[PDB]
């Protein structure tokens, strides 16, 4: 059980530029009311993908996986980017040894992807002409979409599971599961209505933007010196930090780029 | 800054004008940090979650080494959804959305 | 010798604008379903072996 | 067919030559981790301790 | 050419640009390949665009 | 070996390394994809036509 | 340029200086202003054909 949270945005313009704006070219109510969703959609992904970040249990073996994660170097053919692949499907079956299920994704760094696409075995198109949905770097042999983060500050290789067997049962980590039930809204996917002010001591209007979600992980996921309890709150990542199972992080080491 | 380069989330729990008080990691202040207490770097800010980090990781590089916490779980990033009471107090400094158009 | 620097140009021609967004992958990382209650519960109901 | 553990059955995976769907449309009947490429199914144990 | 801004990693395409040798199977024309996909990579981190 | 991105998701919006643009906007043309008249002269000293 | 460049063949210093953004390709259209003034000296196009 998990109370939800928000996430609120304000911007406001001055009429003398959304004035001219017209003049130049764009709708400015219209285009201002873009800017908001663009953003919080911006902001959501940076939540999700940095949720799992501090979620999912990390994978670790004796051998070279030991301290955390694989360091991975250029030289001696592929052999470096194959080794990456065969971490990602050791993640699968380690998903489907506990919990059970296909693990019908996966994410990584944009410099973490490229490695593991690096390996061949990474046809961009599926052979199937499944979801697909673009939004995804390749498919990779397993089957599994391959998704590409540009964002978390990591260099980081995560598999998970979605899965939605149909009527309520739908099972994934990281729920989302935004609330805006109840509320007037045009096209319900909006998820969150606006607001003008207008503030009296100027003239110009702000617009303002509000969105709430639950963004708990996936049950089976109690929290350590817990254990033993059944109103365990999925919501707040210190809690479930590392003590998860529905997905498997693996950062990877490499030289640094030089700017 | 583009929202797509760095990664940070000013709208929630973070906040903006909350980022002001939050302490910013420097080599120096590392060994301080306890359980709880945030610290943001490069506009990214996380809270720690096991106490004293930065301590078994002996990574010179700074930057570096935060990212090995990430990993080990000794830090988490604080990318996070706002509580409900934040924005309903009559004080509530709300994340600002900012443009600029450039024309070449 | 009439150029074209004896000429002044008027308005540049706006040939194409150019915003940037991030694919933004929520959509498919992640299983969404609406709550119509300020608290969402999942339940986890598990089969268990006569030892727990 | 064939038959392997979850943690053995990976690297079997990484190997390549282990594409998801089968080539062709044959019973497949899913319930499988992949198809490798000589044409065995590869069924995944998740239950044994052994890694065979 | 006179654009495009160069993408060096420290260990092995340093000096701007990365040699290769004819000996010892792919292991070199793929080395190639590895940087194709990191620059591709690298594009959307920063551009935020497809690279096609 | 240089990668690079072309993207024209419609309307205005294009976006692309090197934009060329070529400009022909009001000439007189034969076709659209000529850009650019020819021209002929033939100089008085010699009578020999040059084509520009 | 070619301070920095070691190497001692003329061509592949020249040719490390690209990279390194020393040197640029002069490839490049001619401004407006050259064409007109009554003297300019437009690149020719020459042909020549051999029978086998």
């Amino acid at each position: 059980q998990t109370a939800v949270k928000s996430r609120k945005l304000k911007t406001g313009i001055t009429v003398e530029l959304a004035q001219d704006l017209e003049a130049n070219g764009f709708d400015a109510p219209n285009f201002l009311e873009d800017l908001l969703a663009t953003e919080m959609a911006d902001e959501i992904n940076k939540d999700i993908l940095q949720s799992l970040i501090t979620v999912s249990k990390r994978y670790k073996v004796t051998g070279i996986t030991d301290s955390g994660f694989i360091d991975l170097s250029y030289a001696s053919a592929p052999e470096a980017g194959r080794s990456l692949y065969r971490m990602v499907c050791e993640m699968v079956s380690h998903i489907q040894k506990e919990s059970t299920y296909t693990a019908t994704f996966c994410v990584a760094s944009a410099r973490a992807a490229a490695i593991l696409a690096a390996s061949g075995w990474l046809k961009h198109k599926p052979e199937d002409d499944k979801y697909l949905s673009q939004n995804a770097y390749g498919f990779l042999a397993n089957g599994l979409p391959l998704y590409c983060d540009t964002n978390s500050p990591l260099d980081y290789v995560i598999v998970g599971v979605v899965e939605n067997i149909g009527e309520k049962e739908i099972v994934g980590s990281i729920f989302y599961a935004p609330y805006t039930e109840g509320l007037d809204l045009d096209d319900p996917e909006h998820v969150g209505a606006f607001k003008v002010v207008v503030d009296p001591e100027s003239l110009q209007p702000s617009i303002g933007l509000l969105v709430r979600y639950a963004l708990s992980a996936n049950p089976y996921t109690v929290a350590k010196d817990e254990k033993e309890a059944r109103i365990i709150d999925g919501g707040d990542m210190d809690k479930m930090a590392g003590r998860s199972d529905l997905s498997v992080l693996l950062g990877v080491k490499l030289p640094k780029i030089i700017i | 800054e583009f929202t797509f380069k760095t990664g940070a989330t000013y709208a929630g729990e973070a906040g903006y004008v909350d980022r002001e008080q939050i302490t910013e990691l420097t080599e120096e202040s590392k060994l301080t940090l306890n359980k709880g207490d945030l610290f943001k770097y490069n506009n990214i800010v996380y809270k720690v979650l096991e106490d004293t980090p930065f301590a078994t990781i002996e990574e010179s590089d700074l930057e570096l080494a935060l990212q090995i916490a990430i990993v080990l779980l000794k830090v988490r990033l604080f990318s996070d959804a706002a509580s409900t009471s934040k924005f309903e107090s009559s004080d509530s400094e709300i994340a600002d959305a900012r443009f600029q158009i450039n024309k070449w | 010798s009439t150029t074209t620097n004896s000429n002044s140009i008027g308005r540049p021609n706006l040939v194409a604008l150019t915003r940037a967004t991030t694919k933004l992958i929520y959509s498919d990382i992640v299983a969404t379903q609406r709550t119509n209650q300020p608290v969402a519960a999942f339940y986890g109901i598990k089969y268990l072996n006569p030892d727990n």
